[PDB]
């Protein structure tokens, strides 16, 4: 588990007051070679029945089930991965299964087939450089989203804003209104400081870390 | 509040 470290490269970040100082040259903490490999492109809540539906950006589909159990199902729309309640990992195909996740793949090629064909993919100009949905909660404001490789994503939706926290390369992808793709090693943010929004939404997170902390 | 992801 990362979230301590991610905790406090934010609470490092959040002190240096970025916003609150001189100019502003956040161009300059700007570092494409920390663009993440990952991240959640859309997503389907539908956890009133089944669970939470999402899509990597690499096109792998997977699920958190109700039930504490999650199913993967990569890119090649054949092979899996199972984790049970109690965190036991399987990996296998649809075309070989157990009748007894029968059901569950059915359900995920659902999920699959509408984020497929009816949601916009999020960063999907972007070229990245498997994790799977560790957990999630929503807000009034913002779904949160941690995944087992220590990234945490944050998606607004009043504004349609985004972020990618890394806590292993300390750095965030913030996505804007326009939908620029923009990766920033967090040190530099301290070095350089950042615009007001920016700087908002890394507040929120650092709030959403704890949450995330609080509730393991 | 929006089931889903942006259409």
């Amino acid at each position: 588990c990362h979230l301590s470290d991610m905790l406090q490269q934010l609470h490092s970040v959040n002190a240096s007051k970025p916003s609150e100082r001189g100019l502003v040259r956040q161009e300059e903490a700007e570092d494409p070679a920390c663009i993440p490999i990952f991240w959640v492109s859309k997503w389907v809540d539908y956890s009133d029945k089944y669970g939470l539906g999402y899509q990597l950006c690499d096109n792998s589909v997977g699920v958190l089930f109700n039930d504490s159990t999650r199913l993967i199902l990569y890119n090649d729309g054949d092979s899996l991965q199972y984790i049970e309640r109690d965190g036991t990992e399987s990996y296998l195909t649809v075309s070989s299964h157990p009748n007894s996740l029968m059901k569950k793949i059915t359900l995920l090629k659902y999920f699959r087939n509408y984020m497929s064909e009816h949601l916009l993919k999020a960063g999907a100009n972007i070229t990245p450089r498997l994790p799977y949905l560790r957990t999630w909660f929503r807000t009034r404001s913002a779904i949160i989203l941690h995944l087992s490789n220590g990234s945490v994503q944050i998606n607004f939706f009043q504004d349609h804003t985004k972020l990618i926290l890394c806590p292993l390369m300390a750095a965030v992808t913030y996505i804007d209104e326009k939908r620029d793709f923009r990766t920033y090693r967090l040190s530099l943010l301290e070095e350089y400081g950042c615009c007001k929004e920016l700087a908002s939404r890394l507040r929120y997170a650092r709030t959403m870390v704890d949450k995330l902390l609080s509730s393991r | 509040p929006p089931p889903m992801s942006s259409m």
